[PDB]
């Protein structure tokens, strides 16, 4: 009964149809706990990512003589929403699916074949959650991996697009995600090639290309913001040290 | 209610060139209704009940309300027992003591509701009620 | 549960000083065991303990032994998991100071305590700690594990103290609720109980050869 | 992990008269910390503590309206440590101790949680330890103390007496009331020979003979007191006069720590 | 061992045959395998065959209690546990592995989350009694494509099942025997069908990421040999109303978006034919049963 | 406390308490402030230079008349701004 998209072209929080939320990121936030780390703020989302490795494997069974092993762990706290969660999310099938998807995404991008007989561990903590969490996870992983000095081919950027009747809305929040179907994308560099495509609710077949194009443009802008932040941090680091 | 040119509805109408043509359209002891919190608390505990009200044109001092928990409508009798209500309104009712049936705590009112439920089947005494809140008009 | 028969899902559960006796070595398929049974005016308790080891352990090389303690209910499920695990941690802390762990490289010792019987004939888990300590000491001596001293304990008004060396040393301290200014009296009472328990334990070990 | 020679050197330094600590601290001196509060807008209160060696803890406070006749305990603590199982022994021991120190009658004034003659607020305390290098009982205690002194709760505006006629509780939509409950503090001590140490470091814990856990509340020592083993290869027995010394030390030096956590 | 070993010669041969538009079993790149469906003696007993892959499904129901949060709905659950019968590379109890979790999630999103079954028709007495429906999938032989075969088998079994007629007698209920009062079917709102695509890179990673040409290769319904050498995979679910029920591409080889849209458009022609085939088979089975019952009068 | 983001676009916070059937919950929202809201008056000559098209690529229309009704002295040529109670009643 609310005005999701007003006749004047405004959304509930005051944004327009093709505008991103506030995007803030930090690099090298936990120097004593990991080789690489980042802190991501996208709207009201708050995520901490730590990268440990490359290092000696814990067990002799998890050793590969041709490349490194990559592991991803995701922790969603009980206080990340308005209503407190009853039980833990550690062993849910949804979380395991998310972890497998992230590992398979980043296997093809990291040059794992130049670190044989090593392991790289990624630990993620989600403190606050307000819609579009998968894209934020992708962006945080990319930033933390680059901060650790690990070789890769390009950036990967995450984005979410919702479809409201006939109107595409970019970078939806919790209110919009509970009232329409959404699409999540993972884009490589500045190209049109997708690493991830995730649709979980019904969408008409003849309305998907437009959503894909809007999401691709949004992800290009996200990549620009991440690159600018990384260059600024590197300039500050090298200027004095 | 109570720079900027501020005028009330009456004041602004008198400034119009055709005020005499539209001035008549300006918008113009029963017990008080219960508060919304009180009504909600009574509804949740099972003390108060909700339903439509039907009033006929032959008698304007009596009405009937149908409730899911009762097999037959509950009578409401009296010019004061019927609050300011119209036909087809959505109202909130409250049962009346047995000493006032037609021929101060929640536990007592639940017992009274049980008595009314058991007296509807065969006893020729009709439980009565009164209106304390108007839901929809 | 795929491994148990728990019955229909819709069913509902029905809603409605101390004299001691000590014996050792009566369980066949373990290394050492003991039975402790205490009675007074208004309480009655029975306990059984069993020791398995030294045994092989999974992992990398370790230069000294490892101890694990497991507490289990009996007949009535009067305690939940968290408090049982806390008591187990306290007991493991106590018995890491008396076992000569340097003698058992790359091996483990597993200790099981069964809370068989506890009846009120006329703050409840604290009064049960001394008997657990006595039973574990007796079973470890029965199994042939090296101990530097015999450990006992006493209880007085929510405070538990464990002693060695004729009551001149402390290996464990526990305090819940109780009076804040009462510390010397608790120590004296606990030591008084400890001396009697030590005498009885030594007599049990010496007689039943 | 330390070698035999390192442990012998460190033990000889620590168990001397006067004691020599590896960083030159006094027997009662603490290490610097950083405190941040009110950084999770969706919680009623929050805090973050960063230690000088990389240890970090985050606390969140949330509330709920319950019937305080059916509900017996109005304070609940849940602890999560990264890298440990949910059923690990240390996790459950810390959970039990922290729930015992915040019980109904312990110095915690639970009368400030009462709204209406039938209902009350129940407080949920969630703890997440990101990184740690020793027993994190006192760090978590300090974080909980900091978070509870900056908590705000909804304000009731719908009646107080509802024994006979009961109405659904209703709250003001913008205003909130600061909670002024009295939280306790938990200290950990180390025993090295005949000396007592406050706030021990990771390398000092590897050579300690034993340890103590002592609670503090509004000027007095509080009930939960335990002896704890900080390592497994050097734990030994101690004489009774070291317990009294530790209690006196906590009584003497606790008020200074309180002033460091203010605001 | 539990590892399937592939030599370099086999990999090179299969990739080079793909470069020359050849498949080992003689299909074209966009050809789906033939589907055989057989119904058992009981309602809800179905066998599905796709070349060499064999899957069996069974449907059953019983009386239970509704959830407190949702007192107007019944219960529905789907179970897919794999055994070494389908191949010695499968563990007996493994519900946490990557592929099993992915398959379970895809089936759950395609069938139960999309609302293909009417769970409000499973309620008997609001808040106290309801029906609980189960679907059990048995994997007998693996030659690739368990997801599509499982989806087809579950949907056909749900459309074949019938449950006993019941009546409410005051407080309790009466379940009539089958030889008395003609059991009744379930309500199906739509019929979803899944299709899987496989992607191969005939170049190196640098050409895929920084190259201008898009020379990646896509095939439909890969066999066991083909899917052990693929670089990516995509699953899409659709119905005859031109709705995308779900899409899953969880990492792998990066693909251009136009190719993915082309795949989504190619899947629709297949699902239409599959839906028609299922409906015709069900009609023929019903006619056969009616004719036999008439002849047994 | 507001922050300027990219193009004269600012964001603030919005906090309130929701009362359900016995429960209390606090809600946090983000609130964006713009500088391209037109006055929608046909006599204006500087607002048509800040408007942007919508999702369907349509420019906003200006509705209010450039020669409105004229009252007596001293107001003349006026517009009317409404109030909640006036609209409701």
């Amino acid at each position: 009964r609310l005005e999701i998209y007003s006749p004047e072209g405004l959304r509930l929080d005051g944004r327009r149809w093709n505008e991103l939320r506030r995007f803030e990121s930090s690099i090298n936030t936990h120097p004593h706990a990991a080789d690489g780390s980042s802190y991501m703020e996208q709207g009201n989302n708050k995520i901490i990512t730590l990268v440990k490795g490359p290092k000696e494997p814990r067990l002799k069974s998890q050793m590969d003589t041709s490349k490194a092993l990559l592991n991803v762990s995701v922790n969603i706290t009980k206080f990340s929403k308005f209503e407190r969660s009853k039980s833990s999310h550690k062993n849910e099938r949804r979380v395991l699916e998310i972890q497998t998807s992230l590992v398979r995404m980043f296997e093809k991008n990291v040059m794992l074949n130049i670190y044989p007989r090593t392991v790289i561990d990624i630990e993620i903590h989600v403190l606050e959650q307000d819609g579009g969490i998968m894209g934020s996870l992708i962006n945080g992983i990319t930033l933390a991996l680059i901060d650790a000095g690990i070789s890769m081919f390009d950036y990967i950027s995450g984005i979410s697009v919702g479809l409201y009747d006939t109107t595409p809305l970019l970078d939806t929040n919790s209110l919009e995600e509970n009232a329409m179907s959404t699409v999540t994308l993972g884009v490589v560099g500045k190209s049109e090639k997708l690493s991830l495509l995730l649709v979980e609710d019904k969408i008409p077949l003849d309305r998907l290309e437009n959503v894909l194009a809007i999401g691709i443009a949004g992800a290009h802008r996200v990549r620009d913001l991440m690159d600018e932040e990384l260059r600024k941090h590197a300039q500050k680091r090298v200027s004095n040290a | 209610d109570r720079n900027i040119i501020t005028k009330s509805l009456v004041q602004y109408i008198e400034l119009l060139p055709n005020a005499d043509d539209i001035r008549d359209s300006i918008p113009q002891t029963f017990p008080e209704y219960y508060s919304t919190a009180r009504v909600m608390g009574g509804l949740k505990n099972g003390v108060l009940y909700q339903g439509n009200i039907q009033i006929s044109e032959y008698n304007f001092l009596e009405g009937s309300v149908s409730l899911p928990r009762f097999s037959k409508p509950v009578l409401i009798v009296g010019q004061k027992n019927l609050n300011r209500a119209f036909n087809g309104d959505q109202v909130i009712v409250e049962l009346l003591p047995q000493s006032e049936w037609k021929a101060i705590s929640d536990k007592q009112r639940r017992l009274l509701a049980k008595d009314a439920m058991i007296a509807q089947r065969s006893k020729k005494i009709q439980p009565t009620a009164k209106v304390v809140y108007i839901q929809r008009r | 549960d795929r491994r148990r028969l728990l019955g229909p899902a819709a069913a509902k559960p029905m809603a409605f000083e101390q004299e001691l006796s000590l014996h050792t070595g009566f369980i066949e398929n373990c290394n050492g065991s003991a039975l402790v049974e205490a009675r007074s005016l208004g309480h009655q308790t029975s306990l059984i303990t069993a020791v398995y080891g030294p045994r092989s352990i999974r992992g990398s090389f370790t230069s000294q032994g490892t101890i694990s303690i497991q507490l289990k209910n009996g007949l009535l499920e009067k305690y939940n998991t968290n408090e049982l695990k806390e008591v187990s941690s306290f007991l493991m802390g106590i018995f890491n100071s008396v076992v000569n762990l340097s003698r058992y490289p790359k091996s483990g010792i597993d200790i099981f305590v069964y809370l068989t019987y506890d009846k009120d004939l006329t703050s409840q888990i604290s009064s049960l700690i001394p008997h657990c300590i006595t039973s574990i000491t007796l079973a470890l001596a029965d199994a042939g594990i090296e101990l530097v001293d015999m450990a006992g304990a006493g209880e007085a008004n929510g405070t538990v103290v464990s002693f060695i060396k004729n009551g001149e040393e402390i290996v464990g301290f526990w305090k819940d609720d109780g009076d804040d200014e009462d510390l010397l009296e608790c120590l004296d009472r606990c030591k008084e109980q400890y001396n009697r328990y030590r005498d009885l334990m030594i007599s049990c070990l010496m007689n039943q050869e | 992990s330390l070698s035999v020679a390192e442990k012998s050197y460190l033990y000889d330094s620590l168990a001397s008269t006067p004691s020599i600590r590896p960083d030159g601290r006094l027997p009662h001196q603490f290490r610097p910390i950083e405190i941040f509060t009110d950084f999770l807008p969706s919680s009623n209160g929050s805090s973050r503590i960063i230690a000088s060696d990389g240890s970090e803890c985050i606390v969140s406070i949330k509330s709920k309206v319950v019937d305080h006749h059916v509900e017996n305990e109005l304070l609940q603590v849940d602890v999560d440590i990264a890298g440990q199982r949910d059923d690990a022994l240390v996790v459950e021991t810390i959970t039990s101790l922290l729930n015992k120190v915040l019980k109904s009658g312990s110095g915690v004034d639970s009368s400030k949680l009462q709204l209406t003659k039938k209902y009350s607020f129940k407080i949920f305390v969630d703890v997440l330890v990101i990184s740690s290098h020793s027993h994190p009982i006192s760090l978590i205690s300090f974080a909980i103390y900091s978070a509870l002194n900056s908590t705000y709760l909804p304000k009731l505006i719908s009646a107080f007496d509802d024994l006979e006629v009961e109405e659904l509780p209703t709250f003001h939509d913008y205003d909130m009331v600061k909670l002024d409950i009295n939280p306790p503090l938990v200290f950990i001590l180390a025993v090295v020979g005949n000396n007592m140490l406050l706030d021990p470091a990771a390398n000092e814990s590897e050579v300690a003979n034993n340890g103590l856990i002592i609670s503090w509340s509004n000027g007095k020592i509080t009930s939960p007191i335990r002896s704890v083993a900080l390592n497994d290869s050097n734990v030994k027995s101690f004489k009774p006069h070291l317990l009294k010394q530790g209690l006196a030390m906590v009584e003497k030096y606790a008020p200074d720590v309180v002033r460091s956590l203010e605001n | 061992a539990k590892d399937i070993e592939i030599s370099a010669s086999e990999s090179k041969f299969i990739l080079e045959a793909l470069r020359q538009n050849y498949r080992l079993d003689g299909r074209s790149f966009d050809q789906f395998r033939d589907v055989e469906i057989t119904f058992g003696k009981e309602f809800g007993d179905v066998s599905v065959k796709m070349g060499n892959t064999k899957v069996h499904c069974r449907i059953s129901c019983q009386i239970a209690q509704p959830y407190e949060d949702r007192p107007f709905e019944g219960l529905f659950v789907i179970s897919t546990e794999i055994s070494p019968m389908a191949g010695s590379q499968f563990e007996n109890g493994n519900i946490t592995g990557e592929d099993e979790v992915l398959c379970s999630r895809i089936i759950e999103k395609s069938v139960r989350r999309s609302g293909a079954l009417d769970v409000e028709g499973l309620c008997i007495v609001a808040g106290s009694k309801c029906w609980a429906v189960r679907a059990d999938v048995h994997f007998l032989d693996c030659d690739g494509g368990f997801i599509d075969a499982s989806c087809i088998a579950v949907m056909a079994g749900l459309m074949h099942f019938k449950k006993p007629d019941i009546t409410v007698h005051g407080e309790q209920i009466i379940v009539h025997p089958v030889n008395e009062r003609e059991p009744v079917p379930l309500g199906i709102l739509h019929i979803p069908i899944c299709v899987t695509f496989s992607f191969f890179n005939p170049q190196d990673t640098e050409e895929n990421i920084k190259g201008e040409t898009n020379s990646e290769i896509s095939i439909i319904d890969a066999t066991l040999k083909e899917e052990l050498l693929r670089d990516g995979v995509l699953t899409v679910t659709l119905n005859k109303n031109r709705e995308v029920v779900q899409v899953s591409k969880a990492g792998g080889l990066p693909m251009d978006a136009l190719t993915l849209m082309k795949c989504c458009h190619e899947a629709y022609s297949i699902i239409e034919k599959i839906t028609d085939q299922i409906l015709q088979l069900l009609k023929e089975d019903s006619e056969k049963r009616n004719k036999y019952a008439a002849m047994l009068t | 406390r507001r922050k300027r983001l990219a193009d004269g676009l600012s964001v603030t916070q919005k906090v309130f308490v929701r009362s359900r059937n016995g429960g209390a919950t606090k809600i946090v929202r983000e609130h964006y402030l713009r500088s391209d809201i037109p006055c929608l008056s046909r006599s204006c000559t500087k607002c048509p230079q800040i408007v942007v098209p919508d999702a369907q690529n349509e420019l906003p229309k200006f509705i209010l008349s450039d020669s409105p009704l004229e009252l007596s002295a001293p107001i003349g040529k006026h517009y009317v701004v409404l109030d909640t109670n006036v609209v409701l009643q």
